[PDB]
């Protein structure tokens, strides 16, 4: 299932042709050609994307005067109704806006554009609207439908960029050899950056809608500041004298810096920086990927030849990641077809037979007793205490919150089975909850909150949920019952991690040189215990996942298993001060944003590749696997 | 009688009370006086007199009221018609105007006859014209619209100001006094400036302006002279524009010396002499000018000189820091210095590492640099590569803030997108210092912002009208909080904002707006910012017409660190960088490693907080070592907010982070904590214990430091008590204290803030907002603090950021801008946050009760102290001395020490506690009113009974008898002398003797038929229940007593049975009776309605005679009110509100801020066994009514013997079919017991329901033909006289079981 759609692309090509598998790309030229004057222009499009621009350059070129524009909202009929009418008797052009919201003008507009009340010649109409159903067919059912999203393919994306902003800004140079190569940096940059959030969350946390605005603005800045360098430049030794490094500030945290929400995201985009601005324009090299000559037709031969399909080492990024990208691809394409083909039952006795095998509540009065009774760092160092050791006062903290969720749950599962076996006037949550247990998707009811709650979401009913709930309740209990502390923890069950490591840094300064050693002066390392087979200071983790390498002697990854284990990485904390090495992050859900941040790990195992390499292959260690 | 006229100009005289506070206030406390008096006992002669003269009084309050207010409409519009031209241009309204002004002279004539107010108000003619006279007023105003348009044209500032408030700045009047009351809400600093009258030849002298004044606190103050004056004329438009430009010529001129004479005096000459705005130019410009020469100096060699530059700079830190920071005179001059001080530190800090060879070098184009050009004279500002002119704006000294790299990334992205013709947009989380950014920004480049407050109650005419004022004067605007807005609004202001972006692109003189016909004139210098926040509730996506113009800046992360370390230079501290570490590193922990409570907050606000509050500490002579102040400062600031369980961990916490203090004790305030026992003593029932000391003066320290604050804690805490015992306090000491109270759910937002009319098109007034301008008043001696007082939903708190932010301005969507005194404070009694973002948690300052600070035990000891009071023979200890161990000992193993797993009520054991305690003074009331005192025995069996329900009013006869054989182990006696398998409920013991029996009487119906008629039989159920009533009932509006009942049974557990049977006993002639009915969407609005109808009069300013009568209000089921998706529901508030203080605000679209009074009501309830399909009712209201269960009777063939005994003694004929219809009357229900056991309700099938309502049915169909059943003669269809009838036994139970 892989590699289905090129196949799909390929008996496409048999059966009907190879034309059919082809480009296509609208001149907007070409398409007002068919917009005669009663016939309007609908625009379905997407967010970061408009032809506005575009169609009031045509408005310019072709026709000779501005459209007029209104905007939908709240009273805005009459004012339409009236610039409508002197459209009608001139023969200008009208700009609707923002249809999606107001559409009681709508019905009105097809008994206008009719033959019966008379329009001059030349008057053109443009509808833009966006996806919302309850939309009368009055005038779907009559007009022209065209769609405006961004291109798909590396080459696309290039080759319409290399249509937007042409043959004056490319043609106005007076330099052929500095700033037109400056261009064309910019430029691939920009089609780079946009495309990598194909892949997903490896890519990028969350999307980012870069466009063109940005583009011009670090267009008109550095234009700036090569006119007014040159200006006081009265010969050129080769073409330039150019400190090129306030630029690369410029366009990584200023014109590009709007979208970014994330941390990463910010010495990634350096990254990228970094390896593709080279700090210098060499004028001899071969890119990573060709270079060019100094004429237009030339850069259009250039995109002709880029091939259709590349491979993701174009981007630095590991050709496996290409994998998952078709699956879900193909996950949900056929699911879309397979729309169009022409409970209360025993599933609730399964739940009633599985609420008898979640484990039983542990009462509060029993659990301070139990923690009370035994705790400490170390058997030698210290006698049997409480509240005053970190571990057992989070051992509290953490058995107090899985009460808290096990009593919703078994209450929640009662009063689902005891409306119908039992009896009750049936709640509209309770059924959401019914409905949920069919399906594999546990309900919002043990997730989500108003406002946020979010406890151990993961995909299955019972496959995985209730079985991540039932380990860490069984550790969580060997951690209490017995009493004793164990060895490798297991970080993925705590609700919050950090507290543990917060705890074991207090630990370290309270237990060892205290007082010589101060809580603020503390700092924070780590060393991988690189064995298989086998206390002191630090902890032991069991659990880590890796993504793209090996432990140390990190090298490629093979074609399948993404998801590697990670091994036992023990802590360790030092007083403060008592560039070959990389730094990792730890996320807890593979989602991975700002949240879920755990910690940060430095990772020295470099060999011959640089960190930067790693860094824009984007490894990490999460925690969960799915 | 004092009046102040407007003045003699025609044959009349118009005139106003300027002394109408001492009126108003006085009569209040005048009432008071008269009512204290009256509720005594010993008040007999007084009724005659005293209410005659309290009924007048509160009747010429509202009279005068509406007559002033008329005045004021009147006094807007007497300008407005003098001119000609707009008198000629609308005729109509004119003339109607004319009339008016005749009908207003004659009654000005005749108060003037009557030389007495009291009489003048006593007119009945007066009150009918008045409101009409209101409405046309309002209607000359919606004439006159089409003029204020154009004058706002002519001047723009006028654009930020609403209608009414615009019309009194026109109707000047005078040249000093009605605009010097307004300086404020017109420029941006100013607030005092002289007149001087120059005496021309024979025209009457004219004031003119000659200084201005900034005025902060009191009597500190920052005077500017001017060279050219400003003189008052003709045409306000006129004296404004003027002010406006030789403000701005004269300060050009006094900087264009500065400038000067900063290189010449030297350091502490030119900053000691001149203003705030001035000297940071200065000391700017000096840097600039000097580092620039120092790296030329380089440039041409090898040269020490920019280190000696360098050096200078050093130098000068000594200096200033020295002298200027430890000693000095008043705010304002304080505020001055240390401004100073923070740019210094930033200064000699850049200029350290500053490796930069020649000026074209990047960390040189970096700052803020500056450049005062003298060829061509103007102030220029410069960045990386922008440029603009300072647009000389006085301010005086403003707390400008520290600058972190952060900062500069925002400085270098606002000036490129404003060199790019845009409108910058920050974003991220709250609390990161956006906003502040952004008036800072404005500040240093000497311009004015207007920030204002968008929320979903706007209009895109108003933001029309911002946008107009904004291209017109030159200023700039910072929508906060933009996305909280309707969609398509933005879809309009979209075009808007469009169509100006293309406006100043050109860089064209004249443009024209969209909708507005008249063309309209740009200045440069504006711009545009929102301050939107990503993603919470209520919250809308921008449309992407409109994403295109503004620049993104993410905000995400401030900086901590340097901050702090730079405002502790700013103070002048010694030990700043391993402070500023401390800081940093105790709050991360605190935020991560302690329990997540929704309430808690570490962000910058808090911070900020602690650091204004640290000033003063080492102002202080101490010098004592830093770190003890500092440690002391911040534990002493977060101890409120935590819970129990946090404490410990918090300052465990504290001692790894200085372990080289140990302890130091707290700074303790003698005069309040000596002041608080006395009044506690003062009053009857208050016990004081040591937590009340600890959280009252918590409360008092968070008071004095924030501008608002919460009360967060659960029900029956005490947080009303600690907000009033502390206003008592602070008022015993002079300065005193006022205390308003609010419920916002039970009002609507929309009324609450109030809207434009969605019928007449005309603007209606808002409660809060007039509570507001009512209460911000400067030349009052009060201390107002509103209390909301509620639930926290975000909808409608949260457009209150910008009040309760550092701007403390109101903002409104009618355009009106309230500006905050230090006179308010705004506080919150509500129960916990569940449906906040931090945006509202870290805006105010919080405490927290808790539910073990007043335990249950104390407030029986102030019961007992009330009992000491008069019935004090022995009675307190008597009581007692079995009430204290049967109490403290025995209620906790009653929770679940027997099973008791079916407490239909889940509760906190206080209720419980108060139930008992208002149960026993009704159950001791007979004995109170006889003046007899009894032994101790007959006290513990009263204790035993009253303790038995309000405790057992929860539970099923099965928890019933674990509960009974419990009180049979361990208790005092119950009834032993039958106890026949019957439990100690059914029993009850007797005033008359220690006895324990129980009965219901005989009584048989009315000679009617009706089943009606056949109402209601006098059960054991019923009797027992008015038993329980009666005796709260009774009970005379004791402190913590209601007066209030609710019942709870299943649907069809007779409850309004036994409410109606108590409720026809009632006596009409003294005592009245009222009914209604729930479902889910009842609104507040239909409660108060029907309230209103009910008492008919505001019994509060001494009326209604015919509700002098008690009443009572009866509802069925309070669960069915459609409960929020929050969780809380938005109708039963009313009845709090009513239940609690009794009353409610108005809204009858004509005055708003002012209440009703119930002085006499009563209530009672009933349930419906809350759990599952079934709500429930809000926690905060289950304090105060009287719950307890409504079983089942089991006792349904002793209910309906009697009808069937009256059916039956007409024929006599039943020799045997007597015992046949006994054997009917089982019968059924034994077939009742049968079929609704069998067969259930599914929810296919739901509505398979049975109750004891269809056995009435049944015998409804049977009760018929009282001889017509004898008749078998014409049938005789093999009939004897039983067949009939058994035939039509089972096509009754056919028709009334066998259909549905
Ligand atoms: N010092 C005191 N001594 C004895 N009893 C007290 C004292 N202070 C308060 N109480 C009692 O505590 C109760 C006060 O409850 P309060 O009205 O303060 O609840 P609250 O905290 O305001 O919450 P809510 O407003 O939801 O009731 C009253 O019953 C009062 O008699
Ligand atoms: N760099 C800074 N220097 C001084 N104060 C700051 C800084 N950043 C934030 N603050 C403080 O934060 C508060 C402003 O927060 P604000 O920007 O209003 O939050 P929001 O942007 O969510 O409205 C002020 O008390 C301000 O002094
Ligand atoms: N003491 C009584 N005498 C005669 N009929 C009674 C008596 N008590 C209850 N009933 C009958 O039982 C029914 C109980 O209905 P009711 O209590 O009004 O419903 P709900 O419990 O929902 O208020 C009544 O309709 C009434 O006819």
């Amino acid at each position: 299932n892989d590699r289905t759609l090129i196949a799909t692309q390929n008996f496409i090509s048999n059966v009907l042709g190879k034309e059919f598998t082809d480009p296509i790309s609208y001149p907007i030229e070409g398409i007002w050609q068919e917009s005669s004057n009663m016939d309007p222009v609908l625009f379905l499009l997407s967010a970061g994307a408009d032809p506005t621009s575009s169609i009031d350059e045509l408005a310019k070129k072709k026709k000779k005067f501005p459209c007029e524009k209104v905007s939908m909202g709240e009273g805005q009929e009459r004012v339409a109704r009236q610039v409508i009418m002197k459209g009608f008797v001139e023969g200008g052009w009208v700009i609707l806006q923002n249809c999606h919201l107001g559409l009681k003008f709508m019905e009105e507009i097809e008994t206008l554009v009719s033959p019966i009340n008379q329009i001059h010649e030349d008057f053109r109409l443009w509808i833009t609207c966006e996806q919302h159903p309850k939309f009368p067919l009055g005038l779907l059912q009559k007009t022209l439908k065209v769609t405006n999203e961004p291109p798909k393919g590396l080459k696309a994306g290039l080759y319409k960029t290399f249509t937007t902003i042409i043959t004056q800004e490319f043609i106005d140079k007076v330099d052929h050899s500095n700033w037109r190569s400056l261009i064309f940096t910019i430029c691939f940059l920009h089609s780079i950056v946009i495309e990598r959030k194909k892949f997903g969350p490896l890519g990028w946390c969350v999307p980012y809608e870069y466009n063109y605005s940005d583009l011009e603005a670090s267009l008109l800045y550095i234009e700036k500041y090569l006119t007014n360098l040159m200006s006081t430049p009265q010969p050129n030794s080769h073409n330039l004298p150019i400190s090129m490094n306030v630029v690369r500030y410029m366009i990584c945290e200023v014109q590009y810096g709007g979208r970014i929400t994330d941390d990463l995201d910010r010495e990634l985009f350096i990254t990228y920086g970094e390896t593709y601005l080279k700090d210098g324009i060499f004028g001899n090299d071969y890119f990573f990927p060709q270079n060019p000559s100094a004429e237009l037709i030339k850069y259009q031969e250039y995109i002709a030849k880029v091939p259709t399909v590349d491979n993701p080492e174009v981007f630095g990024l590991h050709s496996n990641a290409d994998l998952t990208f078709r699956l879900k691809e193909s996950k949900e394409m056929i699911n879309t077809v397979m729309e169009t083909r022409p409970r209360e039952e025993i599933v609730q006795d399964k739940a009633k037979d599985m609420l008898k095998n979640l484990p039983p509540d542990y009462n509060d009065v029993e659990v301070r007793e139990l923690v009370s009774k035994l705790g400490g760092p170390n058997p030698k160092t210290s006698t049997e205490r409480g509240m005053t050791v970190p571990l057992n006062i989070f051992l509290y903290q953490e058995v107090t919150r899985m009460q808290r969720v096990i009593g919703l749950v078994r209450k929640t599962l009662q009063d689902t089975i005891l409306a119908i076996d039992g009896q009750i006037i049936m709640t509209p949550e309770i059924l959401e909850a019914i409905n949920a247990i069919y399906d594999a998707k546990v309900p919002n009811s043990w997730l989500y909150d108003p406002s946020g709650a979010e406890i151990s979401w993961l995909l299955p009913n019972l496959g995985s949920w209730s079985t991540s709930l039932s380990d860490r309740n069984k550790q969580l209990n060997d951690w209490l019952r017995s009493g004793q502390r164990p060895i490798l923890f297991w970080l993925t069950g705590f609700f919050n991690p950090q507290g543990f490591l917060t705890g074991m840094k207090q630990e370290v300064t309270r237990n060892h040189k205290k007082e010589a050693w101060s809580l603020d002066d503390v700092v924070y390392s780590t060393t991988v215990k690189e064995r298989e087979k086998e206390p002191a200071e630090g902890v032991y983790i069991k659990g880590l996942y890796l993504e793209g390498c090996k432990w140390s002697k990190n090298g490629l990854d093979d074609s399948d298993p993404k998801k590697i284990f990670a091994d036992l990485p023990i802590l360790h904390v030092s007083a403060i001060n008592k560039s070959n090495t990389y730094l990792c992050p730890v996320y807890k859900y593979p989602k991975r944003t700002d949240k879920y941040l755990i910690f940060r790990v430095g990772l020295p195992c470099e060999g011959s590749n640089n960190p930067s390499h790693w860094k824009l292959r984007g490894v990490a260690l999460l925690c969960s696997t799915e | 009688f004092q009046f102040g006229i407007w003045g003699k100009r025609d044959v009349p005289c118009m005139l106003n009370g300027l002394i109408v506070g001492t009126i108003l206030e006085r009569l209040e406390e005048d009432q008071l006086q008269l009512s204290t008096f009256n509720s005594q006992r010993h008040v007999t002669p007084f009724k005659a007199e005293v209410e005659n003269l309290i009924r007048t009084f509160s009747d010429v309050n509202d009279t005068l009221d509406m007559w002033v207010k008329v005045q004021k409409l009147w006094t807007s519009l007497e300008p407005v018609f003098t001119g000609g031209d707009i008198a000629r241009q609308m005729p109509l309204q004119a003339k109607q105007f004319q009339g008016i002004d005749k009908n207003w002279m004659k009654i000005m004539e005749k108060a003037v006859e009557t030389k007495k107010v009291i009489p003048c108000c006593q007119n009945d003619m007066l009150k009918d014209f008045l409101p009409d006279l209101n409405r046309k007023l309002e209607d000359c105003q919606k004439m006159l619209e089409a003029y204020l348009e154009g004058k706002r044209k002519k001047f723009p500032r006028f654009y930020f100001v609403s209608n009414p408030t615009l019309l009194k700045i026109l109707s000047q009047g005078s040249e000093p006094t009605s605009i010097q009351e307004d300086f404020e809400k017109l420029f941006d600093a100013i607030t005092k400036v002289t007149f001087e009258s120059a005496k021309d030849k024979k025209n009457p002298a004219l004031k003119q302006i000659t200084q201005i004044q900034q005025v902060i606190g009191r009597n500190e103050e920052n005077i500017s002279l001017t060279g050219y004056y400003v003189k008052c004329e003709g045409n306000i438009e006129d004296w404004l524009k003027k002010l406006e430009q030789n403000m701005q010529q004269t300060l050009k001129d006094i900087a264009s010396a500065a400038a000067q004479q900063v290189f010449q005096v030297g350091l502490k000459e030119f900053v000691s002499s001149q203003a705030s705005q001035i000297a940071l130019l200065g000391l700017q410009i000096l840097w600039t000018s000097k580092v620039n020469e120092g790296l030329e100096r380089l440039s041409r060699n090898e040269r020490n000189a920019m280190d000696i530059k360098r050096n200078e700079i050093k130098e000068h830190m000594n200096i200033l820091s020295s002298m200027c920071l430890e000693d000095l005179n008043g705010a304002v001059e304080r505020t001055k210095v240390e401004t100073l001080v923070t740019i210094q530190v930033h200064q000699k800090d850049i200029s350290m590492d500053l490796k930069c060879k020649d000026v074209n070098d990047f960390e040189w184009q970096k700052q803020t640099r500056i450049a005062w050009k003298t060829d061509i004279d103007e102030c220029i500002i410069s960045i990386t590569d922008w440029d603009s002119p300072y647009s000389y704006e006085f301010l005086g000294a403003k707390e400008r803030l520290c600058i972190t790299p952060l900062t500069d990334r925002c400085y270098i992205t606002l000036a490129q997108a404003m060199s790019m013709y845009y409108g910058g947009a920050p974003a991220g989380p709250a609390g990161t210092g956006k906003t502040e950014t952004v008036k800072d920004l404005g500040r240093t480049l000497g311009v004015f912002v207007v920030v204002t407050n968008c929320s979903d109650q706007h209009r895109y005419r108003d933001m029309a009208k911002i946008f107009k004022g904004l291209v017109q004067s030159g200023l700039w605007g910072c929508f906060d909080e933009f996305n909280r807005i309707d969609l398509e609004v933005l879809s309009v202001v979209a075009m808007q904002v469009e169509s100006i972006t293309t406006a100043r692109k050109q860089h064209m003189k004249k443009f024209m707006f969209p909708e507005e016909e008249i063309e309209i004139e740009l200045i440069p210098t504006v711009s545009y910012f929102i301050t939107m926040n990503p993603g919470y509730a209520g919250r809308q996506e921008l449309p992407e017409n409109l994403k295109v113009l503004f620049r993104g800046v993410s905000m995400m992360v401030p900086d901590r660190e340097i901050i702090i370390k730079v405002k502790l230079a700013s103070v002048g501290y010694l030990q700043i960088d391993l402070l500023a570490k401390k800081f940093n590193v105790l709050y991360r922990l605190c935020e991560e490693q302690l329990s997540k409570q929704r309430h808690y907050d570490f962000g910058l606000r808090n911070i900020l907080s602690v650091l204004r509050t640290a000033g003063n500490t080492k102002r202080q002579e101490i010098k004592s070592d830093e770190e003890m102040l500092l440690m002391r400062s911040l534990r002493d600031m977060n101890l409120s907010k935590l819970v129990a369980d946090d404490i410990p961990l918090f300052n465990g916490l504290l001692a790894d982070i200085f372990p080289k203090l140990k302890e130091v004790p707290k700074k303790l305030y003698p005069d309040v904590e000596k002041k608080i026992p006395e009044e506690i003593n003062a009053e009857s029932y208050l016990i004081n214990t040591p937590s009340f000391q600890l959280k009252i003066i918590q409360l008092y320290e968070t008071c004095l430091v924030r501008h608002g604050f919460m009360l967060v804690g659960p029900t029956g805490s005490g947080k009303s008590t600690i907000m009033k015992i502390l206003t008592e306090v602070l008022t015993k000491l002079g300065s005193p204290h006022k205390i308003v109270i609010m419920n916002p759910k039970a009002i609507t937002a929309e009324q609450m803030y109030g809207v434009k009319s969605e019928i007449s098109d005309d603007w209606i007034p808002g409660v809060f907002s007039t509570i507001w301008a009512k209460s911000n008043n400067r030349a009052l001696k009060h201390t107002t603090w509103i209390t909301c007082d509620g639930p926290v939903d975000a909808i409608w708190i949260e457009n209150l950021n910008t009040v309760l932010d550092d701007n403390k301005i109101l903002t409104l969507a009618n355009g009106e801008r309230i500006a905050m005194t230090e006179n308010c404070k705004v506080v919150f009694e509500v129960e916990n946050l569940n449906n906040a973002s931090p945006a509202t948690v870290s805006r105010c300052g919080q405490v927290y009760v808790s539910p073990t600070d007043l335990g249950y035990e104390a407030v029986i000891e102030g019961w007992i102290r009330n009992r000491k009071a008069s019935g004090r023979a022995e009675e307190s200890d008597k009581l007692g001395n079995i009430l204290r161990k049967y109490l403290i000992n025995m209620r906790f193993i009653e929770l679940q020490s027997k099973e008791c797993k079916e407490p239909m009520m889940d509760t906190s054991p206080v209720i419980s506690v108060i139930n008992i305690l208002n149960l026993l003074t009704g159950c001791l009331q007979y004995f109170v009113q006889t003046q007899r005192t009894l032994s101790e025995q007959e006290y513990e069996k009263f204790i035993v009974y009253s303790m038995a329900w309000a405790i057992g009013g929860i539970y099923e006869a099965q928890d019933r008898v674990r509960f009974h054989e419990l009180l049979l182990a361990k208790n005092a006696p119950i009834p032993q002398k039958g106890k026949e398998n019957e439990t100690v409920f059914d029993y009850y013991v007797s005033q008359d003797y220690l006895d324990w029996k129980i009965c219901s009487p005989e009584e048989w119906v009315p000679p009617q038929s009706l089943q009606f008629s056949q109402l209601l039989l006098p059960t054991l159920d019923s009797f027992r229940a008015e038993m329980l009533l009666n005796f709260i009932l009774t009970q005379p509006k004791s402190h913590t007593c209601s007066n209030s009942a609710l019942l709870i049974g299943g649907s069809g557990t007779a409850k309004t049975s036994s409410v109606l049977l108590y409720c026809n006993k009632f006596d009409p002639q003294k005592m009245l009776f009222k009914r209604t009915n729930f479902s889910s969407a009842t609104s507040p609005f239909m409660f108060q309605s029907t309230i209103e109808a009910e008492c008919d009069f505001k019994v509060g300013k001494e009326f209604a005679p015919p509700g002098n009568k008690m009443m009572t209000i009866f509802i069925d089921d309070m669960s069915m009110p459609f409960v929020n998706k929050w969780g809380d529901q938005i109708t039963l508030e009313l009845v709090r509100q009513l239940i609690e203080t009794g009353g409610f605000y108005m809204l009858d679209k004509t005055q708003r801020g002012n209440q009703r009074k119930m002085k006499n009501l009563q209530y009672i309830g009933a349930m419906n066994h809350p759990g599952g399909g079934r709500n429930d009712i809000p926690n905060r209201l289950k304090r105060q009514f009287f719950i307890f269960n409504m079983i089942l009777p089991l006792s349904i063939e002793g209910i309906y013997g009697p009808i069937i005994k009256h059916m039956f003694k007409q024929k006599y004929f039943s020799d045997s079919t007597y015992k046949v219809i006994e054997s009917l009357t089982s019968a059924t229900i034994a077939l009742w017991n049968k079929v609704k056991s069998t067969m259930l309700p599914t929810p296919a099938k739901f509505h398979y329901v049975f109750n004891m309502r269809e056995l009435s049915r049944i015998f409804k169909g049977i009760l018929t033909c009282k001889k017509d059943t004898i008749n078998d003669a014409p049938k005789s269809m093999k009939i004897k006289p039983e067949l009939f009838l058994v035939g039509l036994w089972r096509h009754e139970a056919e028709r009334v079981l066998a259909d549905k």
